[PDB]
C-alpha cells in the first residue's frame, strides 16, 4: 500500500522532516569536519563515505543560504511536504517533465504556475 | 542447441566461439585491417617491457578459415620470418578489436547521417562526419568524436553560445594551435569589454553579469575539452610527459615496511610513466585499491605553454580582460575536464599494459612447462609423500603407455628404514622401472632421491617437481580414475605421467579454467582478467599440441589421452568429443588419416585445419588392421601435399619417368626404409620447378616433408634435463629468488650448536648464524647470547642454495 | 529518502564506567551503537546529529548495570515505492543494470528496459546504446529511476528500479 506517488505515509513518517540532498550534504560534511578532528576518536564508516559521495554528485547548490531560500519559495504554496525534496533535487526543465515523473503534480496546479516555480529552481541552480 | 550446429558446421570450433563472428574480407578492408593492426599491436607502449605478412595472415584467417596453428605450421612462407605462432595469435586477437572499432564507426556514421538529415529538416556537420568518423584509428578517439557529438547534438533525439562564439578562436582553431604548438589561428578582437557583452546575456539564470561570464567560460571550457583535436594533442602530451606521484594513506604508512610489496614505491615524486617497469603499475594500482596508498598522474607547466596561443598581445586594457577570461577558461577546461580524463585514460592504459605483461609471464611459464620433453615408452616409478611425520610414502609404477601397473606402500627407526629400503630394492628388481621420480616437497626429497640412488646402483633417478600432482590429487578426476587409492598414490601416478610427457598430463589435469588457474604462473595471476589469461594459456596449449601432433590411435585405446585433441587446430571441445564419439561408436581405430572425412562427417575446412596435427602409429598396427594402410598417414605431412611427397620420393630414387614400373607409393615405401637418399635431392631446384608449373612457392614445406620422412613426428621439445641446483632450491623450498630477499627478516627456530648456531627455517632451509656474530669457536658456547630451542627472527646476509644454508644476523643494528 | 527524526534508545552501562567521565561515557557509548544501521520500521539511519537528552539512570536491581533512556536526533534514509530518485550506474550487464542509491543499491533488468537501449558487449565498455548510437547510457552516469519495489534483507535495504517512464536518463 505504501506508495509515495499517491502520498500515503506511515504515522511515524508523516510528521517526519524532509531533507534535500544538497541539504544533507552540508550536515554530513560538518560531521566529517567534526570527526576528522578531535583525535583519539573512531574513524568514519564506509556507509558515511558512500553517502558523502552520493549527495556530492547531486549538489545542485553549495551555498548555505541557497537552501532556505528554495524551501521558503516552496512552502509559501500549498504543496505537500513530500513534494518538497523530490521537486528540489531533480530540478526538471519543463513542467511537463515534472508532471509526468510525479503523478501527484498532474491536476494539482496550473501548468504555467508550476513552470514559473521550475524556472525559479533552475535560476537558483549553481 | 548451439553445440549441435557447432559440431555440424564447416568452420573451426574456436571460430564460432568468438563473440565477433569471423566475416570475410574484401582485400581493401583487409589492407586497412593490416595497417591498423601493425600500427597498434607493434607500437612502443608507455612502460618499458611486414604489413603484407599481416595482410596474408588476416586473409587466411578470415577467408580461408585457417586457424593460427595451420597458418604457423603450413603457411610459413607467407608469414615467416617476420610472423610466428604468437605473432599470429596476437594478430587474430587484434582482429576482434578492429571489428569492434569498425562496427562502432559504422554505428556512429549512421548516427551522424541521421543527425545531418534532422538538421537539414530544420552548428552542423560538413566534414566532421567524414573527417572524424572516417579518420578514427582508435577506440579512444572514437569516444572523442562521439562525446563531442553528444555535447552539441545530444540534446535532440528525434544563449551562452553568443559569448562562446564572441570568445575568439573557435575550439577547432584552438585544437589546431595546440597541435601546431604555435598560434596558427589569430584571436578575434571585439569593440568592447567582456562585461558589456555580458549585459546582453544576463537575464534570468545568470544575473550579476559576472555570472554570465562564468557561464560563457564554462561553455568554452566544455567546447575545448570536447574538441577531438585538443583531445589528441593533450593525450599525446600525457603519453610523453607524465609523472607519477604517490603517497601512503594513513592506513598505508604503518603496514608497508620493507616486506609489503609497495615498499619500493611507498613514496614517489615525479616518477615518469616511461620508467614504469613490467608489472610495477599493476602493483601500484592494487595497493591503491587496498586503500593504503594514493596516487595521481600529471605533467608537473603545460598550462603556461598553452595559454600563450589563446591570447593577444596589445595592451589596450580592453583585451587584457578578454585575455584573462580566455586564460582562465583554458585553465578551468584543463584543470577539471582534460587533466582528469587524460589521467584516467593513462592509468587505464598503464594498468592494462601491466596486466598484459603479467599474462605474458604466465604464458611463458606455461610454455616452459609444456616445452619440457618426455624422458629417454618407458616404465616410470613415481614416489610421492608429505610431511612424513607419521605418514607413509607411495610409489606408483606407471606403464610406458601411461597406465599404472601396480603400487607399493613404503611406511628403532633405523631397522624400519632398512626394511623399507630392502622392499623398495625388491620391487625395483622385480619390475625394473626405467626412471624413478621423487616428488618435490621439502628437504626429504633429497634424502629420498639419495636413498633411491644407493638402491639403484646395486637406470636413473631424478627429482621431479610436485605442483601439478597436487592439483591432480585434489581434483575430483583423481577420485574418478582411482576410487581405491589414497591421495598420495595419485601424486605418484601424476608425477610418473608428467615425467613420461608433461603435455599429456598438463592437458589432462588442467581440464577446466578453474583447474588451470589453480597453478601458480605468476604472483599477480589472480589480478589479471580471467578471460585474457585463460586465452593465453589455452593458446600455449594449442601451440604445443599442434607442434607435437596428437596420436589418434592412442587417445582411443588409452582414454587418459583424450584431452589432447581439444587443442588440435580446427578440432575443439565439441568437435574433439564428437570425433572421439564417432571413433568409439564405429569401433574402428585409424589405420589411415585421410579416413577422417571418409568415415566421419568433418567438413573440408576442418580437415584442412586439423589433420596435419594428428599422428597415426603405423609401426604399432598388426593382425586384421594390415588390410588398409596409407603409409604417409604416419607423419606431419598433410593430404593436400601427398602428391609432392610422391614426386619427391620418385625423384630422390632417380626412377625413370618413362618406366611404367615407377610406382610412387613404392618409391615412398623405399624412402621411409632408407631416408638418407632424400639428402641427395636438391629441394631448391625442385621447388623452383613446382613454382614454374604454377603450384606456388613451396620451398619451406618441402624441407619439412623431408625432415618428417627422415623421422616420423621428430620431437623438437628440449629433452627432460635434470633441474639445475637453482631449480631444486626454488622447487623444494617453494619460494623464488625474489622471495629470498637478501636482508629479509625471517622467523627461524634454533636447533643446536653442531661451533655455530643451527637455526631451522620454516621454509625447510637450515640457518647458520656465523661464528663472527657468535664470537665463540673455541670459547664458551653462545648460550649466553640466546637459549637453545626457542625461535628468533633475524635478517639474511648470505645464501648457500647448493647446500640450503643462509647467513643470519643477531645484532639489531643489522635488523635496523 | 533522507529525513530528520528524533529517535530514542536505552543503553545499559557497567558500574566501572561511573566517575567524573560518567555522562561523557554515556554519550560516547550511545555514539557507537545506532550509526549506519537499518530497520524495517524507520529504515536506514545514516548518522546521529545531536543528542536531545539523557534520561535518569535507573539502577537495575540485582545487577550493577544502569540503563539510560537517551533520545537523539538523527538523519534517516527510508525509500518508498514510487519515489523518483537519482543514482549512479555501477555495472552494465545483459542480465540487468546495477545502480547505487546512496547506502542502498538497486537493479534493472532488460525487461524493465524498453528495446531502445540495446546491449553492447562487443565494445570494451558494456553500455546500452540505441540503433543509431546517439543516446549512450554506460557505467558511471547519473541516471534517474523509480523505485517500484522495496525489500529489507536482515537490516539491509534493497529496492528495485525501472526505466518504463519517460525522461528517465541523462538530464
Amino acid at each position: 500500500e505504501e506508495d509515495a506517488s499517491q502520498l500515503i505515509f506511515p504515522k511515524e513518517f508523516e510528521t517526519a522532516e524532509t531533507l534535500l540532498n544538497s541539504e544533507v550534504h552540508m550536515l554530513l560534511e560538518h560531521r566529517k569536519q567534526q570527526n576528522e578532528s578531535a583525535e583519539d576518536e573512531q574513524e568514519l564508516s564506509e556507509v558515511f563515505m558512500k553517502t558523502l559521495n552520493y549527495t556530492a554528485r547531486f549538489s545542485r547548490f553549495k551555498n548555505r543560504e541557497t537552501i532556505a531560500s528554495v524551501r521558503s519559495l516552496l512552502l509559501q504554496k500549498k504543496l505537500h511536504k513530500f513534494e518538497l525534496a523530490c521537486l528540489a533535487n531533480l530540478c526538471p526543465e519543463t513542467a511537463e517533465e515534472s508532471k509526468a515523473l510525479i503523478p501527484s503534480l498532474e491536476g494539482r496546479f496550473e501548468d504555467e504556475e508550476l513552470q514559473q516555480i521550475l524556472d525559479d529552481i533552475q535560476t537558483k541552480r549553481s | 542447441d548451439q553445440d549441435n550446429e557447432i559440431r555440424a558446421t564447416d568452420l573451426p570450433e574456436r571460430f564460432q566461439l568468438r563473440s565477433i563472428p569471423v566475416k570475410g574480407a574484401e582485400d581493401d578492408e583487409l589492407e586497412e585491417e593490416a595497417d591498423w593492426i601493425y600500427r597498434n599491436a607493434f607500437a612502443t607502449p608507455t612502460i618499458s617491457l611486414t604489413i603484407q605478412k599481416i595482410k596474408e595472415a588476416l586473409g587466411f584467417m578470415r577467408n580461408q578459415h585457417f586457424e593460427v596453428p595451420f597458418i604457423a605450421f603450413y603457411r610459413k612462407e607467407y608469414v615467416e620470418p617476420e610472423l610466428h605462432i604468437n605473432d599470429l595469435w596476437r594478430v587474430w586477437q587484434w582482429d576482434e578489436k578492429w571489428t569492434q572499432l569498425r562496427i562502432r564507426k559504422e554505428n556512429l556514421t549512421r548516427l551522424f547521417e541521421k543527425m545531418q538529415a534532422y538538421q537539414y529538416e530544420q552548428r552542423a556537420l560538413d566534414t566532421t562526419d567524414m573527417e572524424r568518423l572516417k579518420d578514427v584509428q582508435s577506440m579512444d578517439e572514437l569516444k572523442d568524436v562521439y562525446n563531442h557529438f553528444l555535447l552539441y547534438y545530444g540534446r535532440d533525439i528525434p544563449g551562452l553560445d553568443g559569448l562562446a562564439k564572441k570568445f575568439g578562436l573557435t575550439p577547432e582553431q584552438f585544437g589546431e594551435n595546440l597541435r601546431d604548438s604555435y598560434q596558427r589561428h589569430e584571436t578575434e578582437q571585439f569593440p568592447a569589454e567582456p562585461l558589456e557583452l555580458a549585459k546582453d546575456y544576463v537575464c534570468s539564470q545568470f544575473p550579476t553579469p559576472e555570472a554570465v561570464l562564468e557561464g560563457a567560460r564554462y561553455m568554452v571550457a566544455l567546447q575545448i575539452a570536447r574538441e577531438p583535436l585538443v583531445r589528441q594533442v593533450l593525450r599525446q602530451t600525457f603519453q610523453e610527459r607524465a609523472k607519477l606521484n604517490i603517497t601512503p594513506t594513513k592506513k598505508g604508512r604503518k603496514d608497508v615496511d620493507e616486506a609489503h610489496y609497495a615498499y619500493s614505491f611507498k613514496y614517489l615524486k615525479n616518477k615518469p610513466v616511461k620508467e614504469l617497469r613490467d608489472d610495477q603499475f599493476l602493483k601500484i594500482c592494487l595497493a591503491e585499491d587496498e586503500g593504503l596508498l594514493t596516487t595521481d598522474i600529471s605533467i608537473d607547466t603545460y598550462f603556461e605553454e598553452i595559454k600563450q596561443f589563446y591570447y593577444r598581445d596589445e595592451f589596450s586594457h580592453q583585451v587584457q580582460e578578454w585575455n584573462r577570461q580566455r586564460t582562465m577558461a583554458i585553465e578551468r577546461a584543463l584543470q577539471q575536464f582534460l587533466y582528469v580524463q587524460m589521467a584516467k585514460e593513462l592509468k587505464n592504459k598503464l594498468l592494462a599494459e601491466a596486466k598484459e605483461y603479467v599474462i605474458k609471464a604466465c604464458s611463458r611459464k606455461l610454455y616452459n612447462w609444456l616445452r619440457v620433453a618426455p624422458y629417454r615408452g618407458i616404465r616410470v616409478l613415481g614416489i610421492a609423500f608429505s610431511s612424513a611425520r607419521d605418514h607413509p610414502v607411495f610409489c606408483a609404477l606407471v606403464n610406458g603407455e601411461g597406465e599404472v601397473t601396480d603400487f607399493l606402500r613404503l611406511p628403532e627407526e633405523r631397522e624400519k628404514k632398512a626394511q623399507d629400503i630392502e622392499t623398495l630394492k625388491k620391487f625395483l628388481l622385480n619390475k625394473k622401472p626405467h626412471v624413478v621420480t621423487v616428488a618435490g616437497e621439502n628437504r626429504d626429497a633429497q634424502m629420498l632421491i639419495e636413498d633411491v640412488k644407493r638402491i639403484v646402483h646395486e637406470i636413473g633417478v631424478e627429482l621431479v617437481d610436485n605442483e601439478l600432482a597436487i592439483l591432480y590429487m585434489n581434483s575430483k578426476k583423481s577420485e574418478a580414475e582411482f576410487r581405491d587409492y589414497p591421495p598420495v598414490l595419485r601424486q605418484a601416478v601424476s608425477l610418473a605421467r608428467r615425467i613420461q610427457d608433461p603435455l599429456i598430463e598438463f592437458a589432462q589435469v588442467c581440464s577446466s579454467d578453474e583447474d588451470i588457474l589453480c597453478l601458480k604462473f605468476h604472483p599477480l595471476q589472480e589480478h589479471v582478467v580471467k578471460e585474457e589469461l585463460l586465452n593465453a594459456l589455452y593458446c600455449e596449449f594449442i601451440n604445443r599440441v599442434n607442434e607435437v601432433g596428437v596420436d589418434v590411435n592412442r587417445a582411443i585405446a588409452h582414454p587418459y589421452s583424450q584431452a589432447l585433441i581439444q587443442y588440435v587446430c580446427g578440432l575443439g571441445p565439441r568437435k574433439g568429443t564428437h570425433l572421439l564419439k564417432i571413433l568409439k561408436q564405429n569401433n574402428t581405430r585409424l589405420e589411415s588419416r585421410t579416413q577422417l572425412v571418409t568415415m566421419c562427417h568433418m567438413g573440408p575446412k576442418v580437415f584442412m585445419n586439423c589433420a596435419g596435427f594428428l599422428k597415426i602409429d603405423t609401426a604399432s598396427l598388426g593382425d586384421s588392421t594390415d588390410s588398409y594402410i596409407e603409409v604417409l598417414d604416419g607423419s606431419r605431412v598433410h593430404p593436400e601435399t601427398y602428391e609432392w611427397a610422391r614426386k619427391m620420393a620418385v625423384d630422390a630414387l632417380e626412377y625413370d619417368e618413362s618406366a611404367e614400373d615407377a610406382n610412387p607409393a613404392g618409391a615412398l615405401e623405399e624412402i621411409l626404409e632408407n631416408p638418407e637418399r632424400l639428402k641427395d635431392l636438391d629441394l631448391d631446384a625442385f621447388a623452383e620447378e613446382l613454382e614454374r608449373q604454377g603450384y606456388g612457392d613451396k620451398h619451406i614445406t618441402l624441407y619439412d616433408i623431408r625432415a618428417e620422412l627422415s623421422c616420423r613426428y621428430k620431437d623438437l621439445r628440449t629433452a627432460y634435463r635434470s633441474p639445475n641446483t637453482e631449480e631444486i632450491f626454488n622447487m623444494l623450498t617453494k619460494e623464488t629468488p625474489e622471495t629470498f630477499y637478501i636482508g629479509k627478516l625471517i622467523i627461524c627456530n634454533v636447533t643446536g650448536i653442531a661451533i655455530g648456531v643451527k637455526t631451522r627455517l620454516d621454509n625447510g632451509v637450515t640457518g647458520f648464524i656465523p661464528t663472527k656474530f657468535l664470537s665463540d669457536k673455541v670459547v664458551k658456547r653462545p648460550e649466553e647470547r640466546v637459549k637453545v630451542g626457542m625461535t628468533v627472527h633475524c635478517r639474511i646476509m648470505k645464501i648457500d642454495i647448493e647446500k640450503f644454508s643462509a647467513d643470519l644476523t643477531c645484532r639489531t643494528s643489522d635488523l635496523m | 529518502m533522507f529525513y530528520h527524526i528524533s529517535l530514542e534508545h536505552e543503553i545499559l552501562l557497567h558500574p566501572r564506567y561511573f566517575g567524573p567521565n560518567l555522562l561523557n561515557t554515556v554519550k560516547q557509548k550511545l555514539f557507537t551503537e545506532v550509526e549506519g544501521t537499518c530497520t524495517g520500521k524507520y529504515g536506514f539511519v545514516i548518522a546521529v546529529t545531536t543528542i536531545d537528552n539523557i534520561g535518569a539512570g535507573v539502577i537495575q536491581p540485582g545487577r550493577g548495570f544502569v540503563l539510560y533512556p537517551v533520545k537523539y536526533k538523527a538523519i534517516v534514509f527510508r525509500p518508498f515505492k514510487g519515489e523518483v530518485v537519482d543514482a549512479v550506474v555501477t555495472q552494465v550487464n545483459k542480465v540487468g543494470l546495477f545502480t547505487e542509491i546512496g547506502p542502498m543499491s538497486c537493479f534493472i533488468s532488460r525487461h524493465s528496459i524498453p528495446s531502445e537501449m540495446e546491449f553492447d558487449p562487443n565494445s570494451n565498455p558494456p553500455c546500452y546504446k540505441t540503433m543509431d548510437e546517439d543516446i549512450v547510457i554506460q557505467q558511471d552516469d547519473e541516471i534517474r529511476l523509480k523505485i517500484v519495489g522495496t525489500r529489507v534483507d536482515k537490516n539491509d535495504i534493497f529496492a528495485i528500479g525501472s526505466l518504463m517512464d519517460d525522461y528517465l536518463g541523462l538530464v
